[PDB]
């Protein structure tokens, strides 16, 4: 199938700043990738970016209508929606599970947990190690779960320690070489 | 608890 | 300095394929989304429909728009096709390997448009067409997309693993393997 193809996004964006007291509202059209037009809270009106939008700038502008309810949206859409979701998103808290292994390098796999703020540290003879961490970084597994793989270079007890909002206190692991 | 849809504008031709 | 989340109610509309999305996202994880054929909410967790519900039908209004809105756009850009983005694939499991101990295979599909792939699991060359799982189209910031395809599995010595991806962007099927 070598057709061409023809793509619209839209994108109602909620941007929340110390829970709901800051809220910045986007009203964004792409056609491919290419952001034609927006509103933006911060603006209060449509604006034409890459200038395809021109047409819907001005007729979406001359509807004055549609600007009290776009300008409206932080509160009737944004803020709404945030309550709505909050318990199950904002609130959201699993467990990481701990996994420590030589692969040297000294694994220490951190899995299933959310959020994705999280602290991994390797301790060596109870000091912080600083140099020598090989890191994935953050992996979004796409069920509201994340993990990380947090390396050390070895050549004793080597502790892995983690931190997370869903923790009480220090999670640890130790490996006894 | 239902979540609140944005609605869009029709463009123009 | 930055906020603490963002809500994307993120559609999308492609001719001349007429694939429609609507799904709402959570600092990168997808709530739900509405399921064009069955014209159903889908939970991305089933416990959020416990939580909430979403009307259908307004989205399906929305994705109408789009189309709309599509054909408009695609005559005030003079017929300008979308360029193809290939996308990259990864392997991983959700957790540390132990022979015999299930486990989930997880084929991350990313950075690529147009929202259209054909995804296999194959074990020992064979598809695996039930007990899989996959995502809709997640958006990214840049505006292209990711997907995430799923394969629940027993580790075994005997057995190897392939993502199979097709995509326009690509000259031929990219197979991304994975082995014990
Ligand atoms: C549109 O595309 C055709 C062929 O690619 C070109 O000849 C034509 O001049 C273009 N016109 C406008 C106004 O975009
Ligand atoms: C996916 O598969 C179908 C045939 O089964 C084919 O029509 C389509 O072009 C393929 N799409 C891509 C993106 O390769």
């Amino acid at each position: 199938d070598t057709r061409p193809r023809f793509l619209e996004q839209v994108k109602h964006e909620c941007h929340f700043f110390n829970g709901t007291e800051r809220v910045r509202f986007l009203d964004r059209y792409f056609y491919h990738q290419e952001e034609y037009v927006r509103f933006d809270s911060d603006v209060g009106e449509y604006r034409a970016v890459t200038e395809l939008g021109r047409p819907d700038a001005e007729y979406w502008n001359s509807q004055k209508d549609l600007l009290e309810q776009k300008r409206a949206a932080v509160d009737t859409y944004c803020r709404h929606n945030y309550g709505v979701g909050e318990s199950f998103t904002v609130q959201r808290r699993v467990y990481p599970e701990v996994t420590v292994y030589p692969a040297n390098l000294l694994v220490c796999s951190v899995n299933g947990f959310y959020p994705g703020s999280i602290e991994v540290r390797w301790f060596r003879n109870g000091q912080e190690e600083k140099t020598g961490v090989v890191s994935t970084g953050l992996i979004q597994n796409g069920d509201w779960t994340f993990q990380t793989l947090v390396m050390l270079e070895t050549v004793e007890v080597y502790t892995c320690q983690v931190e997370h909002p869903s923790l009480t206190s220090p999670l640890t692991v130790e490996w006894r070489a | 608890a239902g979540f609140a849809g944005e609605q869009g504008p029709a463009g123009e031709p | 300095i930055k906020e603490e989340h963002v809500i994307i109610q993120a559609e999308f509309y492609l001719n001349p394929d007429q694939s429609g999305e609507f799904m709402f996202d959570f600092d990168g994880d997808e709530i739900f989304h509405v399921d064009m054929a069955k014209k159903e909410t889908v939970w991305r967790l089933e416990e959020f429909g416990r939580f909430a519900s979403a009307e259908a039908q307004g989205a399906l209004a929305n994705i109408a728009v789009d189309k709309a809105n599509l054909e408009i756009m695609t005559k005030r850009s003079n017929y300008t096709p979308i360029t193809n983005v290939p996308p990259e694939v990864t392997v991983l499991t959700n957790s540390p390997v132990e022979l015999r101990e299930p486990n989930v295979l997880i084929c991350f599909i990313d950075k690529f448009t147009p929202p259209v792939v054909n995804v296999t699991w194959l074990r020992n060359g064979k598809p695996v067409t039930t007990g899989v799982s996959e995502t809709v189209f997640l958006p990214r910031e840049d505006h292209l997309f990711r997907k995430f395809h799923y394969l629940p599995f027993l580790p075994s010595t005997e057995d190897v693993y392939d993502c199979r991806v097709e995509h326009w962007g690509l000259d031929e099927p990219l197979l991304k393997h994975w082995e014990f």
